[PDB]
């Protein structure tokens, strides 16, 4: 079906800046295309409709243009409240399609990750399961990528990440992966990898254990 | 198709 | 002023069904053009569109949920369903209704349709859960600028709470937000970055957990 493209996915900014979120459709919407904010834990607000018109209560900081396969939202000067996630919603053809989103943080400098892997405890190896959990701490921007290898060997399908909200002090985030094996899969490797690739490190960081090295 | 108000 | 809100189970198991109602005031559904929808948001992810019904009574389908979704109001009480058949995981998701509004008129009469153009108000939206699991408490282990921490392992359902040295540590805590394993059971993590004890507390399974951490 149609499609609805925003970007960029993801934006830094700083209270005061002008930003423009942009939103392509992959077919003509004509005018049909309506503006929305969320913050977290909160449902998404209109802020625009039919494309450009102001919807009732929204701020004047908040403006809408643009008709046909492409559309930008432009905050003039950003408020704290701002810092949020934007989507773009079509309403021309059903299924009535939103766009990704653009999350809007808080920017600051380039912070690389702290790095640290964690091997399983022989308490949960006892249990016949190990999980392999990676950290990395308080970095910036958002974007990150961590990689599992076993013995070389690159996993896939088998770890699961979660990422904190951006600190209120500090404007880094952390994030946390887990990678599970059966302890028997476990046991029969040695050395457990986790490659991490960021725009602050000048190349990718791998932090590694071999296995019952005592 | 359409939405309910195109056209 | 118009307000909407959705009610349902917030939890459901795998191949059940499951049916959402979203309760409304402000408007009927009996009002020229009007519309009631239905968007639900996976925990972190984007928006998806699900389905949307008129007054006059016209129905619209995502359709890669076509087969399993059936949308119904009941104009006398202010009610709009939705029903969703054969669940499975990927379906856990908060779910909204939200209410699209009709053309503008003049002495009853439709003079700009540039209003129908968004969901112009959303219900707080419902959290749902689908999850074969049965309440069950977490298994806590190590996790050993240094960091530590421990995983808080296969619970279920949400929430659980970790804090630091009861309470006494709280700079360069980050408790990450828990994943629902393909088991269908929840699992989080909590480090800190420096005696360090982590005290997991799980209320729906009444399991209390003080473990002491070291290097």
């Amino acid at each position: 079906a149609l499609q609805l493209t925003q970007s960029p996915s993801s934006l830094s900014a700083s209270v005061g800046d002008r930003i423009t979120i942009t939103c392509r459709a992959s077919q003509g919407v004509t005018s049909a295309l309506a503006w929305y904010r969320q913050k977290p834990g909160s449902p998404p607000q209109l802020l625009i409709y039919d494309a450009s018109s102001l919807e009732s209560g929204v701020p004047s900081r908040f403006s809408g243009s643009g008709s046909g396969t492409e559309f930008t939202l432009t905050i003039s000067t950003l408020r704290p409240e701002d810092f949020a996630t934007y989507y773009c919603q079509q309403l021309h053809f059903y299924p009535h399609t939103f766009g990704g989103g653009t999350r809007v943080d808080v920017r600051r400098t380039v912070a690389a990750p702290s790095v640290f892997i964690f091997p399983p405890s022989d308490e949960q190896l006892k249990s016949g399961t190990a999980s392999v959990v990676c950290l990395l701490n308080n970095f910036y921007p958002r974007e990150a990528k961590v990689q599992w290898k076993v013995d070389n060997a690159l996993q896939s399908g088998n770890s699961q990440e979660s990422v904190t909200e951006q600190d209120s002090k500090d404007s880094t985030y952390s994030l946390s992966s887990t990678l599970t094996l059966s302890k028997a899969d476990y046991e029969k490797h040695k050395v457990y990898e986790c490659e991490v690739t960021h725009q602050g490190l000048s190349s990718p960081v791998t932090k590694s254990f071999n296995r019952g090295e005592c | 198709e359409l939405d309910f108000w195109a056209s | 002023r118009i307000t909407l809100k959705e009610s349902g189970p917030p939890l459901v198991k795998p191949t059940q069904t499951l049916t959402l109602t979203c309760s409304f005031s402000g408007f009927s559904l009996s009002d020229f053009g009007v519309g009631v929808g239905w968007i639900r948001q996976p925990p972190g992810k984007a928006l998806e569109w699900l389905a949307i019904i008129y007054s006059d009574d016209d129905k619209r389908y995502s359709p890669s949920l076509n087969t399993r979704l059936t949308i119904t109001k009941d104009t006398s009480k202010n009610q709009v369903v939705l029903v969703m058949t054969r669940v499975s995981p990927v379906d856990t998701a908060t779910y909204f209704c939200a209410h699209r509004r009709g053309p503008t008129t003049l002495f009853g009469v439709p003079i700009a349709r540039g209003p129908v153009n968004a969901m112009d108000v959303w219900g707080q939206g419902i959290t749902v859960t689908i999850s074969s699991t049965s309440t069950k408490g977490p298994s806590v282990f190590p996790l050993a600028t240094a960091a530590l921490g421990c995983l808080v392992k296969d619970y279920f359902p949400e929430p659980v709470t970790v804090s630091w040295n009861s309470g006494a540590l709280t700079s360069g805590v980050h408790t990450f937000p828990a994943v629902l394993q393909s088991s269908g059971l929840y699992s989080l993590s909590s480090v800190v970055t420096v005696t360090y004890t982590c005290n997991v507390n799980h209320k729906p399974s009444n399991t209390k957990v003080d473990k002491r951490v070291e290097p």
